[PDB]
């Protein structure tokens, strides 16, 4: 309505039509290596990345002419918004160049990491798939050991200088870009400004993390029990019943989940877990069945059909990792190495779910058409999957038997298996990404960065380093993750957004009985309260986006705890003679 | 990966 304002809009409507061309454009050349990988595809893939990145930079210097003050619509203001970040642009070209070479220089160290037999040094195991198997599948305390500490000191301690140098780099750029810190500077992915009733600061997100926590502790701490019994059995005389859980026996090679630690654990083996593949190859169904179902899945709670593009461009059979595809223009696609197996049934229904809400925000301006944060996406293809895997849900499409009952020993089992990967995650994500918001403010010194970190391990997780590791490590900078200069608590975030979306869309549909056994098919009531989330994309604030859904501004874990209370009633009884909870002061190597 | 991000425009395949 101002002079400012009304040249912004036009900056941004030209913006939006030059974007919508340039990154289609892009993300052709995305597709075409991720389907057909050749060097004149990479060759191609590799100039659109450049055209891309500096037609942003462009834009960003254009986008700097509008000041915000001036601007009072907020659509505006939050394109303008994303468009004006500076990010590395204001470190000196001397140090751009040195914190790039040091990003590219911790990657290459990550993904070129291998150890080789002590024994034999011709004989050498990269991550994957040398120590991810013996991580997963090894009883010999031995093995693991070495394994987990060969990586913690060939690579780690590869990474420990550059990581501190990435320290200081990353914080001059947040300082220079008004954060606190780099760790300040992640975390304004979920602030909210100017917004009534709808604000959200980033140091906000510290005490709703800190505060779930807390909440869920009960239900980590029975699992913990459980799992360190079992664990006793497992590998006798190496645990102690009131001590931490030793870090590399975790079933992977950091403990983020505890998959693999199931047929440890597992409550009732003798009875086995629901598999339809089966019956899959039974009723010979193909990729394009799967797909299929899946369609008539969103149909069913009233979301649109996909699109006939959609069918002619998508790659639905045999680069294999699963990916939905929004490349503009009314162009959406799937790429999918798909099997006939349950496995890539429930993977199918995640991967639409993405193109469901890519679809219900395609009208909205080009960097709006985004989930609401960095949780919402992952999120939404979760709760798609969690529908799609019931006994309900399989019965109604003939994939199991109409006479199916699913016992008290079945549910628990799947329970217990959803909360090894699903619960067990949860403490390891917070401590992990408080470790780093703490070094990112200065508060643990770069003498006591393994010593901090193996007490907060210890406190936190419930989880003990087998061998003493002094400041020569950089055990953090081991995962993935950390060393490739990525956010971690989007993924507890977007964990306990998925279970208040569920929990919210099965009282929409009526749902009679505990949470976990919910099916959200056929109810139209369901996906209009998805849906009006969906096509918000990040046009509103994320917490008026997620009370669209749950009535509710906030993160909040009580329905994730309503989805594991049978397995919570289990465990209490289990631990009714065992510790729960642990002492910090035991350790293998004392 | 491209992606409609200006703070992560590209993503590595
Ligand atoms: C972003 O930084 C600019 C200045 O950095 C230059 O412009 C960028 C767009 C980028 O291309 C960099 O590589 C450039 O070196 C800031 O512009 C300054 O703003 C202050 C306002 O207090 C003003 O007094 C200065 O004169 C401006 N300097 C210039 C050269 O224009 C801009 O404010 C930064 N934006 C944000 C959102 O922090
Ligand atoms: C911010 O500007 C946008 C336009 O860029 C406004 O959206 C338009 O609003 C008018 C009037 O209601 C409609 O006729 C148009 O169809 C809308 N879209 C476009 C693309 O013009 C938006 O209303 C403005 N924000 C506020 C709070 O008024
Ligand atoms: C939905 O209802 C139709 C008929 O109303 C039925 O044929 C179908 O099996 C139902 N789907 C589910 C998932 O219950
Ligand atoms: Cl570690
Ligand atoms: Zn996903």
């Amino acid at each position: 309505q101002s002079t400012i304002e009304e040249q912004a809009k036009t900056f941004l409507d030209k913006f939006n039509h030059e974007a919508e061309d340039l990154f289609y454009q892009s993300s052709l050349a995305s597709w075409n290596y991720n389907t057909n990988i050749t060097e004149e595809n990479v060759q191609n893939m590799n100039n659109a990345g450049d055209k891309w990145s500096a037609f942003l930079k462009e834009q960003s210097t254009l986008a700097q002419m509008y000041p915000l003050q001036e601007i009072q619509n907020l659509t505006v203001k939050l394109q303008l918004q994303a468009l004006q970040q500076n990010g590395s642009s204001v470190l000196s070209e001397d140090k751009s160049k040195r914190l790039n070479t040091i990003l590219n220089t911790m990657s290459t160290i990550y993904s070129t990491g291998k150890v080789c037999n002590p024994d034999n040094p011709q004989e050498c195991l990269l991550l994957e798939p040398g120590l991810n198997e013996i991580m997963a599948n090894s009883l010999d305390y031995n093995e693991r050991l070495w394994a987990w500490e060969s990586w913690r000191s060939e690579v780690g301690k590869q990474l420990r200088p550059l990581y501190e140098e990435y320290v200081v780099l990353k914080n001059e750029m947040a300082r220079a870009n008004h954060y606190e810190d780099y760790g300040d500077y992640w975390r304004g992915d979920y602030e909210v400004n100017g917004v009534d009733g709808y604000d959200y600061s980033r140091g906000q997100l510290i005490e709703d993390v800190e505060h779930t926590f807390e909440e869920i502790k009960p239900l980590y701490e029975h699992l913990h029990a459980y799992v360190r019994a079992k664990l006793m059995n497992a590998y006798p005389s190496y645990i102690s019943p009131i001590g931490c859980l030793p870090a590399h026996l975790l079933g992977d090679m950091w403990g983020r989940f505890w998959t693999n630690l199931y047929s440890l654990t597992v409550p009732f083996g003798q009875k086995p877990n629901i598999d339809v593949t089966d019956a899959m190859v039974d009723q010979a169904w193909d990729a394009q069945r799967i797909f299929k179902e899946a369609e008539k899945f969103f149909v069913s709670v009233g979301l649109p059909n996909m699109t006939q593009g959609f069918w002619e461009n998508s790659m639905l059979t045999d680069v294999c990792h699963p990916t939905a595809w929004d490349l503009g223009k009314g162009d959406f696609r799937i790429l999918m190495c798909t099997k006939v197996t349950m496995d890539d049934f429930l993977t199918a229904h995640h991967e639409m779910g993405h193109i469901q809400y890519d679809m219900a925000y395609a009208a909205q301006p080009f960097l709006l058409r985004n989930g609401a944060n960095e949780g919402f996406h992952e999120a939404v293809g979760e709760i798609m999957s969690l529908s799609a895997a019931t006994p309900k849900h399989l019965k109604s499409i003939g994939l199991l038997s109409p006479d199916f009952q699913e016992d008290n020993e079945t549910e628990i089992n799947f329970l217990l298996k959803q909360a090894l990967t699903i619960v067990g995650t949860l403490p390891f994500t917070y401590m992990l990404e408080k470790w780093r918001w703490m070094v990112f403010k200065g508060e643990i010194p770069k003498d006591q960065w393994m010593k901090k970190w193996w007490e907060m391990k210890r406190e936190i997780v419930g989880v003990v380093e087998p061998v003493p590791h002094d400041e020569t490590y950089c055990d953090p900078a081991s995962l993935f993750h950390v060393s490739n200069d990525y956010s971690f608590i989007r993924y507890y975030t977007r964990t306990l957004y998925q279970f208040q979306f569920q929990e919210a869309l099965c009282q929409a549909a009526k749902h009679e009985g505990p949470l976990h056994k919910c099916d959200i098919s056929n109810s139209t009531e369901a996906g209009q309260k998805l849906f009006n989330m969906l096509r918000l994309g990040k046009s509103e604030p994320w917490t008026l986006a997620l009370e669209n859904v749950v009535g509710a501004k906030n993160m909040n874990v009580r329905p994730l705890l309503n989805y594991f209370e049978p397995l919570f009633t289990w465990l209490k009884d289990q631990n009714k003679n065992s510790f729960v909870g642990w002492s910090t002061d035991w350790s293998p190597y004392a | 990966y491209f992606q409609r991000s200006v703070r992560l425009p590209y993503l590595r395949c």
